[PDB]
DNA sequence: ATCGATCGATC
DNA sequence: GATCGATCGATAAAGTTTTTTTT
């Protein structure tokens, strides 16, 4: 159960002492689902100083409150908050010094890469005045 | 006193010398601007940190010039910058239990006395730009002034760690406090705990704040020539956001 | 190995070169003993990081070794034969006669000073601490080496390595030598630490490993590999120190041909170059130079196989550079002469572009602009307009760009523009692309950068979409800004402006009525202040003396004429300097007098209201114009006799400025 | 061409 | 069963003048 921000790959406890970790099949019967989107906000008018390039962030939106989120509206969440890296896994191949924290986050017990970390959002609950 | 490999600084003379400057202070400074005061602004002030709580006192720090003693410490401000407030904040927090010694009714001796305060060594020395950096200014103080052009949101900073294998409950956290993430190679918080799948929860170890920002210089008589060019900034404390 | 690896029998060694480098001890007192051992003293108090071992100390030291009937073998051959091999060969002859403590220095008064003594004293005492690594002599130097070479009649005594060749025909055998390069200096990087030396930390044993550097880019080694945190069961975990090693010098530019060299055919070719020691920081964009250097092609090591089989894309390295063409402060025996002779009405005038027709008294109409006049140092919140702008028009034969911008190419802070390029929007700063290093950086056209000088245009009727709007906005005071989506920053605007706008279709038709080939009427109105014109009237007389004015400079090579004695441009630029250190203040006699003069000019006006030539209805906004000049004249006229006297000069050029169309 | 991972062999 | 060595496989590239409707 629960697979992670990149555990696409189940490979733990298997019942006998079969080949552990050599394969997996992704089974469409029982595996249940569930559907989000992601979507981008951005800052209220009535509260930026000038035209100063009004920064933004991204949400994540989970249960049913998918379609509730009409785009261009003023808006409220609920609040919790979240990181994702995504840069190392099987299939392609993973300005400025931005992610100089990353030399930091090096020497895992895999492979030596520089994994980054970026903030971003998550919400459970929509609502809109207005 | 003491010795480091890396520099030569001492031992805690210089924060007494500072104390004794700090406290006893009331005037200097009144023969290098001659124009003919009862009191210091930094001796209010100090009073002034508690009962606000904050944790920044802006210091001139054009002070040990004036005075004649605590040169020595002036003159290795300038070559080793950060084991000097490394020093500093350290006795900041002592020097404000030196007020809380006398009245023990300022703020129960315990919560005020958690979170550490700081320093800011500000507006001390000049400098000209960006084309008189040499290669020898390794480790300084610099003093630019220019124009910043466009920032970018705040990324996290891995200031602790934390860990959990495939065991029942075990919630170790280390640190990190380098550029080099220290892992085991075999298990523990049982005996047959053998070597095997130690893995790494992120979203749990919590993080502080970061921001670069992107600065070009005025044109400040530069020889009608030469573009303007540019350098990258970086702060750690609580000024995000706020430039 | 086998497969030719035993070279030829080759009679050049280096030990023979090496013993005749152990001679350069002290025996050349020519050039207070041996001179060069003299700049050697110089350094090791550490005021300069340069030392210049020139050819003229090895020919000369080869010339009182002619008489000496000894086998020595040729010098200057083998340093631009190849010259790489005379750099490291010199280091470790210098440290044998290099007098150490010869200054005197305690703990300050020296970068880096007890340090490099703690990481000497700490490998020092480590080297008899068993009871072991030597230093890499690219440690201890603190000193680089140049060279230079000879061009002179030396070279026409007897028996080339430093003719000025161009860069189109540098193709073959010049690898691994020395040659000088003319060209154009353009795209100047900046200046980057660069890594000679390497000191990783363990953190158990303390002995910082040391390594060369290689080319850009290199690699870490491993942990287990010193003498004492090493071999054992725990092993200390390398990483690095920054200020445990030195850092260099580097910064990076591309050259060009003289548009002369170049044959009819090909397009120039380019070129780079790089820098060392303390060269650096003396080159610029636009530097008309020469660089001697030595010889250098370097790899790529990047996608070896299906691309960059065997080929180079070499740069050179540089050695020397030698620059080219660049108050009462000891020039003041030529200042006073403008002060003993006066003639500042009229000998300024012939001065300042004598090359036209007539015309002295347009002449005086830009000269006190090119020493401006400061309106007032308001002090409160009244920021006043000065820097007035005088606009020309008509349609000679004559190109008059050479009337005009003739003296923007002297004039100081100058910069001329045509239309194509800079447009309006190119007038101000904006945000473009760049290479591959730090983008979006502010690049300009010339008000961002001609503050308090001279802006010289041309072409007004091009690209005026986003000319005409911004042209406006120095008039209208201090709003240059780049209001994009970048940024909405606002710089100054304290220039003045000259302007041709060039008529329409045929002769502007004098019968016919003005404002029928100027663009904008509002620009006109008030926020210019006098006009010229150039109309053309076929003459019997002047017509032949002008055909005799152009007649006459093709015989000769030159424009020998009109007897006036010509005069230096940097003279009057200092009395221009000179004048700007005076700002004199009016008195009260003036604007008595002036009251009325502009009533003089209020009814006149008044009189005509018709649509048939003329322009002006009677404001103060032309009125302030003339009290702006009158203080501008009296700037270069500086005897502070601001009175009636100085304020009729300046009606003088009001009534040519009106009724230049009545003709 | 270099580095990393996996497999096989030896202790 | 664990550790070390050898062999095999996978990993690195770059853009900005003609032509359409449209205002």
């Amino acid at each position: 159960v629960e697979q992670s921000f990149k555990y696409t790959e189940p490979t733990f406890c298997p019942n006998p002492s079969c080949e552990n970790r050599a394969f997996w099949t992704l089974n469409v019967t029982r595996s249940r689902f569930l559907d989000w989107q992601k979507v981008r906000i951005q800052e209220n008018a009535n509260e930026i100083p000038t035209g100063s390039m009004p920064r933004t962030l991204d949400v994540i939106l989970r249960g049913d409150s998918v379609e509730r989120a009409k785009p261009g509206d003023r808006c409220k969440f609920t609040g919790v908050e979240i990181v994702v890296p995504d840069v190392t896994q099987l299939g392609l191949p993973g300005k400025t010094t931005e992610g100089l924290n990353s030399g930091v986050t090096g020497l895992r017990s895999l492979g030596v890469r520089d994994l980054t970390y970026k903030i971003s959002f998550l919400a459970c609950h929509v609502i809109s005045i207005g | 006193l003491r010795i480091i490999w890396g520099t030569n600084v001492s031992i805690q003379e210089c924060t007494t010398n500072f104390r004794n400057f700090l406290m006893s202070f009331k005037y200097k400074f009144r023969k290098i601007l001659d124009e003919r005061d009862e009191e210091l602004y930094y001796i209010k002030q100090l009073n002034e940190m508690r009962e606000l709580g904050t944790s920044n006192l802006n210091l001139d720090a054009r002070n040990l010039l004036a005075y004649k003693q605590t040169e020595d410490l002036y003159h290795q401000l300038l070559n080793y910058p950060q084991e000097v407030i490394s020093i500093m904040d350290q006795t900041i927090k002592d020097c404000m239990v030196s007020l809380i010694v006398d009245n023990n009714l300022d703020y129960d001796l315990d919560e005020i006395e958690t979170k550490f305060y700081k320093v800011r060594p500000y507006n001390v020395g000049s400098c000209k730009g960006m084309r008189e950096l040499n290669p020898n200014d390794i480790d300084k103080l610099i003093n630019l002034k220019g124009l910043v052009l466009r920032s970018t949101p705040v990324i996290p900073d891995m200031k602790v760690a934390f860990f959990k294998c495939n065991v029942c409950d075990h919630t170790m956290a280390v640190e990190i406090d380098r550029g080099v993430i220290q892992e085991p190679a075999r298990c523990e918080r049982i005996d047959c705990n053998e070597p095997n799948s130690m893995s790494l929860i992120h979203n749990r170890c919590s993080f502080a704040d970061k921001q670069v920002i992107k600065l070009q210089e005025t044109p400040d008589f530069v020889p009608d020539g030469q573009t303007p060019h540019s350098i990258s900034l970086c702060v750690y404390d609580e000024l995000v956001d706020s430039c | 190995m086998s497969a030719a690896l035993p070279s030829i029998q080759l009679p050049v060694d280096y030990n023979n070169l090496f013993n005749e480098i152990t001679d350069f001890l002290v025996t050349f007192k020519q050039d207070k003993g041996p001179k060069y051992m003299a700049m050697l003293q110089k350094v090791a108090n550490r005021e300069l990081n340069s030392v210049i071992i020139d050819l003229d100390d090895i020919l000369q030291y080869q010339n009182e070794k002619f008489l000496q009937g000894t086998q020595a073998d040729d010098l200057v051959s083998a340093i631009q034969q190849n010259a790489n091999h005379f750099t490291e060969l010199f280091c470790r002859a210098i440290d044998n006669n290099m007098p150490l403590p010869t200054k005197e220095i305690d703990y300050k008064d020296d970068v880096l000073d007890v340090i490099l003594n703690q990481r000497r004293l700490r490998n020092e005492r480590m080297l008899s601490d068993r009871t072991t690594e030597l230093f890499p002599p690219n440690l201890t130097r603190r000193y680089f080496l140049y060279f230079k070479p000879l061009s002179q009649n030396c070279a026409r005594r007897y028996r080339i390595s430093s003719k000025p060749l161009s860069v189109r025909q540098i193709k073959g055998d010049f690898l691994g030598q020395l040659i000088t390069v003319r060209g154009i200096i353009t795209r100047v990087s900046d200046v980057k630490p660069a890594v000679e030396v390497i000191a990783y930390t363990c953190d158990q044993c303390g002995y910082e490993v040391f390594q060369e550097v290689n080319s850009r880019t290199f690699t870490p080694l491993s942990e287990c590999t010193s003498e004492e945190c090493s071999q054992n069961q725990t092993k200390g975990q390398l990483f690095m120190s920054t200020r445990a090693s030195k850092f260099s010098a580097f910064q990076e530019c591309k050259i060009q041909e003289l548009s002369q060299q170049v044959p009819v055919g090909h397009i120039p070719r380019s070129l780079n170059i790089h820098v060392n020691g303390t060269l650096v920081r003396s080159l610029s964009p636009g530097d008309i130079v020469d660089v001697t250097g030595i010889f250098l092609p370097a790899p790529y090591t990047g996608f070896k196989a299906l691309k960059a089989g065997l080929l180079t894309e070499t740069y050179l390295e540089a050695q020397f550079v030698r620059q080219h063409k660049k108050l009462t402060s000891d020039v003041e025996e030529r200042v006073m002469e403008l002060i003993t002779s006066g003639d500042v009405y009229n000998r300024l005038a012939k001065s300042i572009a004598p090359e036209i027709y007539g015309n002295l008294d347009v002449k005086k109409a830009l000269l006190l602009l090119l020493v401006g006049g400061v309106d007032k140092r308001v002090g409160d919140g009244m920021k006043i307009r000065g820097d007035i702008n005088v606009c020309l028009m008509g349609d000679p034969g004559v190109a008059k760009s050479q009337l005009l911008k003739a003296i923007c190419k002297i004039s100081p802070r100058g910069v001329y523009t045509t239309g194509k390029g800079s447009s309006g929007v190119g007038l101000t700063a904006a945000v473009m692309k760049d290479p591959v290093t730090d983008e979006m950086i502010l690049e300009g056209g010339a008000l961002v950068l001609a503050d308090n000088g001279i802006c010289c245009i041309d072409e007004f009727d091009k690209m005026d979409e986003s000319d005409r709007t911004a042209i406006h906005e120095v008039m209208e005071q201090q709003t240059i800004s780049i209001s994009k989506a970048g940024i909405n920053t606002t710089l100054n605007a304290r220039t003045s402006i000259l302007a041709a706008a060039n008529p329409l279709y045929g002769r502007y038709n004098p019968r016919l009525s003005p404002l029928d080939n100027i663009n904008l009427p509002a620009a006109l109105l008030s926020r210019f202040d006098i006009l010229f014109l150039m109309l053309d009237i076929p003459s019997r007389d002047d017509d032949e003396k002008l055909a005799e004015h152009v007649t006459y400079v093709h015989m000769h090579n030159k424009q020998p004429d009109l007897d006036f004695t010509p005069v230096e441009p940097s003279k009057m630029r200092e009395y221009i300097a000179y004048a700007k250190t005076k700002r004199p203040v009016m008195s009260e006699a003036v604007n008595d007098y002036v009251v009325q003069a502009y009533i003089r000019l209020r009814q006149d006006s008044k009189r005509e209201m018709d649509s048939k030539f003329s322009f002006g209805q009677a404001t103060p906004r032309t009125l302030l114009g003339i009290i702006r000049l009158s203080q501008a004249l009296a700037k270069l006229r500086l005897a502070d006799m601001v009175d009636i006297d100085d304020v009729e000069e300046a009606l003088r050029l009001v009534r040519v400025s009106k009724e230049s169309l009545y003709q």
